[PDB]
């Protein structure tokens, strides 16, 4: 009676209606309002209808102040710290638990990544993706619940964003997962993630190997494999976990991706350790 | 273990100011080539004068050319001065706790 | 006050290249 | 849709080459913590503008009454729901004569030694709007026993909240290097005195050409 309760119902930002799916620990006073604006990229919170020019003129740092990592002609790659941000950060998980509804906002916040997608602009860079992954060392769990605003999807972002979420996290280079209990719109697409990654990453056997040849380019388990091997219908192949070959594959859309499979992220970014692993006794 | 406590604080902070030193010089360099082969440029309507049609502007796109270098290093100012501020209380801090 | 107002260009070069060689005065401070 | 939107945006960033790493905790993301409603700018208009020659400006509102705004946290937490047990303006003056609400006194002490005050707060996180920002002790002198007293009775009727709604929730061989090694932003410091004297004597030269023509 807690996790099912809506309370805003329209958002209005720029040409862009929003609306909302779950339910976050926002003040239930400012549901009762009917406008829901905010800053475009450093997210100021009010209640008020007398200060919209004002902050956008006096908001000339028009970026998200995420550390930059990745910029290319078409992505932007930000980390933040929400230790180092705070209250940016607390709204900004506040959102995604008001498009999700497995997280609560009183236990701490702080430490725990905020990788995130921008499109860059000529004014800064409007965010068009995000998520807040851990800091370390979770549950293996080397994604976690990607989010982002609803209507800059369907046209080539959020797929082959995910997939290099995932191509960050074995390129941070450790085998995990995204989250466990349950998913609506992306299980799908985490199939779609697995079935594209695995074709793409095993067309290339020219002998044959065991599954851990390539298991270690997946940030998923080597065990995950023959899951994978039964979500396409059938590619049982002389079943073992420790050897496997292809067969002459069916190729439905092995070599289909001329549609959004047409950029290629380099893996030319550092590490990123806790410098203090914060182990907060308080 | 204050003053590790108070290192955790800080390390994360001062760290990526090298980064900043990785950032901010190469604009003022660049600039820097810039303002001088644009005094060469505008050097020649004083002398032949002094043996006007470029130099007013010229001096003021030098303006622009340095303006931001100037707002750059005054970023660089408020950077360290907030991070200043909470480093030498927080030397205080340790100076006056029984630790320092 | 006309003539110096006009050749201040033509004589504070040398305060503004000392400026440029403030760095080279300051780089061996900043290696302490 | 909105029609806002378009005429929201104007001017531009610095489009990188490669990378501008971006930092900044909340603190610095906005500019000033707070806006304004049509009440402090009825009183503006309608209170203070009938007669009067010297101008009350925006920026002297957003800093003055801000001073009592912020002064009100650091030096009260007795009553967070009252509507008078703030005392007045006269009794605010020790929390007056300084103002670090959010740093205006070591604002003033970084370019005491980079000694280029004219550059009053220059900016790029906050707009050009920056020359008409003049110091807080004239501004007492000039406005803040009215813009307190406007801004008393505010407090009085939002009664200890604000106009937001609320929000809901070894030591050896580690003080000498720290010392050692932040004498180097205190010499990057000393690089920006240097180049502040760089477009002194650039505006120097300027405003020399300027007084001649």
């Amino acid at each position: 009676e807690v996790a099912r309760v809506r309370n805003l119902n329209r958002i209005i930002m720029g040409k862009y209606e929003i609306e909302p799916w779950y339910f976050s620990p926002y003040p239930i006073e400012l549901t009762d309002e009917d406008f829901i604006y905010i800053d475009d990229f450093t997210l100021q919170y009010f209640g008020s209808k007398k200060q919209y020019e004002r902050y956008r003129k006096k908001c000339t740092l028009r970026h998200p102040p995420g550390n930059e990592i990745y910029r290319d002609d078409y992505v932007s790659f930000f980390e933040i710290d929400g230790r180092k941000q705070r209250t940016w950060c607390r709204n900004l998980c506040l959102l995604s638990k008001l498009f999700l509804d497995h997280k609560t906002l009183y236990y701490d916040v702080d430490p725990f990544l905020f990788y995130c997608m921008t499109r860059r602009d000529e004014l800064g860079h409007h965010l068009v993706g995000y998520f807040s992954k851990e800091k370390e060392s979770a549950d293996g769990y080397n994604v976690a619940c990607i989010l982002t605003l609803p209507q800059y999807q369907r046209m080539g972002y959020g797929k082959l964003l995910i997939e290099f979420s995932y191509e960050l996290s074995k390129k941070e280079n450790k085998v995990g997962s995204p989250e466990k209990p349950l998913s609506d719109l992306g299980l799908l697409s985490y199939r779609a993630y697995w079935s594209d990654t695995l074709i793409t990453l095993l067309v290339e056997h020219q002998k044959e190997i065991t599954i851990d040849e390539i298991s270690s380019m997946t940030s998923m388990t080597t065990t995950d494999i023959l899951h994978t091997a039964k979500t396409l219908n059938i590619l049982r192949y002389y079943k073992g976990q420790h050897i496997i070959f292809l067969n002459e594959d069916i190729l439905d859309r092995y070599n289909r991706l001329k549609a959004k499979k047409r950029r290629t992220i380099d893996p030319n970014r550092l590490i990123w350790k806790p410098p203090v692993f914060t182990a907060s006794q308080l | 273990m204050d003053p590790s406590l108070v290192l955790e604080q800080t390390i994360q902070d001062v760290s990526n100011l090298p980064s900043e030193f990785r950032y901010l010089l190469e604009e003022i360099g660049s600039n820097d080539l810039k303002l001088i082969e644009e005094k060469k440029k505008y050097e020649q309507k004083e002398s032949q004068i002094h043996k006007d049609k470029e130099i007013k502007e010229s001096l003021l796109k030098c303006q622009s050319l340095q303006r931001e270098k100037c707002v750059l290093a005054n970023t660089a100012l408020f950077l360290i001065a907030r991070h200043l501020n909470k480093l030498e209380k927080n030397i205080a801090l340790l100076e006056e706790d029984g630790v320092l | 006050e006309l003539k110096k107002s006009l050749q201040d260009r033509r004589e504070q070069e040398d305060t503004f290249d000392n400026l440029q060689q403030e760095i080279y005065d300051k780089e061996t401070e900043y290696f302490s | 849709t909105w029609n806002e939107y378009d005429k929201f945006y104007t001017g531009s960033f610095q489009e990188t080459t490669s990378y501008i790493k971006f930092s900044a905790t909340v603190e610095d993301c906005c500019g000033t913590n707070y806006n304004m409603d049509e009440r402090d700018e009825t009183f503006l208009n309608e209170q203070v503008n009938k007669g009067s020659s010297d101008i009350l400006t925006e920026d002297e509102f957003e800093i003055l009454c801000s001073s009592f705004e912020h002064a009100i946290h650091e030096r009260q937490p007795f009553l967070s729901m009252d509507p008078e047990s703030i005392l007045s303006f006269e009794e605010l003056k020790p929390t007056l004569i300084k103002s670090d609400m959010a740093d205006f006194n070591l604002r003033n002490q970084l370019n005491h030694e980079i000694n280029s005050h004219k550059t009053h707060f220059i900016t790029q996180f906050d707009p050009v709007s920056q020359m008409n920002t003049r110091p807080l002790i004239q501004l007492i002198e000039k406005f803040g026993s009215k813009i307190y007293d406007y801004w008393r009775e505010r407090k009085i009727e939002v009664n200890g909240y604000e106009i937001f709604p609320q929000l809901k929730f070894i030591d050896i061989l580690n003080s000498q290097r720290l010392r050692a090694l932040h004498q180097e932003l205190k010499n990057a410091k000393d690089l920006a005195l240097l180049v502040a004297k760089r477009e002194n004597v650039s505006l120097n030269w300027i405003n020399d050409e300027l007084k001649i023509f």
